[PDB]
């Protein structure tokens, strides 16, 4: 029973799987900024804008 | 408000005189007549009515997962991730929530 560095290696088909997620996450998160600046984001909990 | 006297430079307090109320002070002789109307408008900040807390709408915020709960046979499951040090060496713990007609909370 042994462990090497070949055990933990990213797959080529895995690098583009998380690339899509990171791009969609960035595109979705960087919209709420100007959404708040314009005045939006209806709030369910009692809280402040930020 | 804040009113001072031009001659001396001190402040004034209003008190009764002979025929009508007067703007007086205790540092220099200076009295101004009180006439038809003197008043100022103030606007205290009025209270807001607050929100109702709790409900499934609040749980819509955090993301759930797909994992069975051995209490009511539902894939309905909310997951939580927290850090805490155990007795030997730290390991990330996770909380389990059932999104169903029972809705219990466990910590594995
Ligand atoms: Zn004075
Ligand atoms: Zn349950």
């Amino acid at each position: 029973f042994s462990i090497g560095i070949g055990d933990v290696t990213p797959g080529q088909g895995l690098l583009k799987a998380k690339y899509e997620l990171l791009n969609a996450g960035y595109k979705k998160c960087d919209e709420y900024i100007e959404a708040l600046n314009t005045g939006k984001l209806q709030q369910q909990p009692g809280c402040t804008a930020e | 408000m804040l009113l001072f006297c031009p001659g001396c430079g001190n402040g004034l307090i209003v008190e009764e005189g002979q025929r009508c109320h007067r703007f007086s002070c205790n540092t220099c002789p200076y009295v101004h007549n009180i006439t038809r109307k003197v008043t100022n408008r103030k606007y205290p900040k009025l209270k807001e009515v607050d929100d109702v807390l709790g409900g499934a709408a609040a749980w819509e915020n955090v993301d759930s997962t797909a994992e069975s709960c051995p209490k009511c046979e539902h894939p309905r499951a909310y997951f939580m991730q927290l850090q805490t040090r155990s007795a030997d060496e730290p390991m990330t713990t996770f909380y389990k929530c059932c999104n169903a007609q029972c809705g219990h909370r466990w910590r594995d």
